[PDB]
């Protein structure tokens, strides 16, 4: 199985590409690199790169100021970027709801049913992000064909996919109580019990809709980012297993910040060669553990990578696997420039 | 409303507001603040869970 | 403020149990070794046992001496002994003999045990811990001398100490088992009674044992836990979790050792640009750790690249748990150990 | 004994034996083998839990 993401980068079928990874892994650079490599290989298509990481460093990475509103990448025609905060977004929707005792009871009603089930917020939040993307398209006039999602490194953004069945059991729980109301009560209350049922069914609907998409391996895949160090690797196995338990396609693993000290012309660093020894021990381990994955081994370029010019230079190695012998010059130019 | 419910609401709300605030902070760029908040949420969660049980038992039939 | 070192713990005399743990690539073992050595050096009148249950079994490499299940003196010291043990292996061997010593009667008693014991988490870990203790006692009585403090190098995976919560739930199901056996009639109480009484007894012994442990692990003057970590998000995160866990058990945790620090500004030569890049990350989190655990002893240890091996080098390196390493003055001590390698 | 129980025992035992074996392997010095074993334990755990439920329901009153 090819040690690069070339199939993904040439894929016509995908609309959703999630990129996630915990704790210091070059998740964002890897997000960018992917977005770009697809934008190049498919100029006949429009790509949205969106990010919910509160670090909000799409702007630093590209060297260009992005925000809630899509904005074309300077130097490209088919790559746009937004940074959004889903909690903030949802906050704003709920504060609007408020302004528009009756409400207290219904608010109470909802909470009782809902404030207790895990993932409701996460889903509401994701919904609002979908809707916000749509408003960007309808304003611009174009649409996006693929979004590449740079996911927040902490939390369970996609656990709301188990929600639909839960929402079902409790639609009934609630249905078997509202039945026991009589005429007098069903008169003062009925209308708002009808609303409580409404919202709940809508949420289930929406989520089920999302599910059908997310669960189509042709339509949506997840790329894990990690480094070669027990804790990240372990966190990364965890991530896969979770994702699998959501019937979501997880097929690629980018491994970042490899030192490849052996193939080095500095050789100056015993500390670096020491680190490299560990990195390679685990690297062997990955090899015999995810045998049916595209496991892509990326080089450490010291300091940071910024500018579409640099990002692109670096991004090529998701497509054609970096050979430290031959390809060294590229990394050591990038490094020396920073 | 009894002081017990008044407080349950208050906490439940404090907790919510804290959660959304923490979701806007970068765990890596603000490890300390982020962690502190996580602690206060876990704490609020235990207080909330008590007040709930206390309210539920006190309204049972 | 709280001294950035372990001098307090190193000079303490009340402590019988010092647990050292950290997840995943952190210098845990070396840390354990250094704490033991320093304690022994500072308390020549007391007797220390450093015990490791880490499957990697690299006490032997750390000291450059073959340690095993039988406690044995560190060569060059009169009050430090090491031993390596596999608790699961030990427990396994215990149950092989319990089985040998007892076919339907034994299957039923086996099954009954299983239905009460199997589901509950931490049982195997308590039994396991108990076997280790029995073992240490047998070592003491055999060698004719006892240990004053044990220093425990814990395995980097699993939950060594999550059985401290067991006695409560054992009490619960002891009464469940009770309510059922109270409904046996004279006949069945005759064919089974003895087995029922053995089962009850078995459980009570475990509860009592665990309670006996728990009273000790819960005394902050008697036992404490030192977390080991490195200055990187993932580890720091796991470290907080571990602290929180420990606290949930009412265990005393006051110390954190942060290893593998580059201190790259304070040494131009051993640090290529890649290292300086890394040190910036490490430094970032150091500032965080500082505001996050102000009432903790957080001890900043320098990366000594390569690997520390031998009583001599271990000692040279261990001094920095006692007197905070200053990367300026103390520099030459490190790059001396490194360069030897 | 019915085949169902025969198999429940067998698995429950396979699982136990595997757990003690895995506890003797170093997760760091053997990341791959260790991980594979963890997967098999999580798997056996689900099979065991089913066989249990099936045995319990099948013996209820
Ligand atoms: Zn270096």
């Amino acid at each position: 199985v090819e040690p690069n993401l070339h199939s993904l980068i040439t894929s016509t079928t995908h609309k959703w590409i999630f990129v996630g990874g915990k704790g210091g892994v070059g998740k964002t650079t890897s997000s960018c690199s992917i977005a770009i490599q697809m934008a190049l290989s498919q100029p006949n298509k429009q790509f949205l790169l969106i990010s919910t990481d509160p670090a909000h460093n799409l702007s630093d990475a590209f060297g260009e100021k992005f925000g809630k509103d899509a904005r074309k990448v300077t130097g490209m025609n088919n790559l746009s970027c937004m940074e959004i905060d889903p909690s903030a977004a949802l906050k704003d929707m709920n504060d609007m709801a408020v302004s528009r005792l009756g409400s207290l009871l219904q608010g109470g009603a909802l909470a009782d049913l809902t404030g207790s089930i895990p993932g409701i917020d996460e889903a509401l939040s994701f919904m609002e992000v979908m809707k916000h993307i749509k408003r960007q398209e309808q304003g611009e006039g174009e649409t996006f064909d693929t979004v590449i999602f740079d996911t927040a490194p902490t939390g369970h953004t996609l656990r709301f996919l188990q929600l639909p069945n839960t929402l079902s059991k409790l639609l009934e729980k609630f249905g078997e109580i509202t039945n026991k109301l009589g005429p007098m009560l069903n008169s003062f209350m009925g209308a708002g019990n009808v609303d409580i049922s409404g919202k709940l069914n809508e949420l289930k609907a929406n989520v089920e809709t999302i599910r059908q998409q997310f669960t189509d391996p042709d339509l949506t895949t997840f790329v894990c980012v990690c480094i070669s160090e027990f804790l990240s690797l372990y966190e990364t196995e965890r991530l896969i297993q979770e994702l699998i338990s959501y019937d979501m396609d997880v097929n690629s693993i980018i491994v970042n910040q490899l030192l490849f000290a052996e193939n080095d012309q500095e050789h100056n660093c015993k500390r670096c060669q020491a680190r490299w020894k560990m990195q390679k021990k685990y690297l062997d381990q990955i090899d015999e553990l995810y045998e049916d994955f595209h496991v892509v081994k990326m080089p450490l370029c010291a300091g940071e990578i910024r500018g579409l010019n640099n990002l692109t230079k670096f991004s090529q190695f998701l497509n054609k696997e970096y050979n430290p012998i031959t390809d060294g010059k590229v990394i050591y130019e990038l490094e020396d420039k920073e | 409303m009894n002081e017990l419910s008044k407080k349950y609401l208050a906490k439940v709300k404090e907790r919510h507001e804290l959660k959304e605030f923490n979701n806007s902070i970068s765990a890596q760029d603000n490890y300390a603040k982020w962690t502190k908040n996580n602690r206060k949420l876990d704490s609020l969660d235990k207080e909330i869970n008590n007040l709930k049980d206390e309210i539920q038992s006190e309204n049972h039939h």
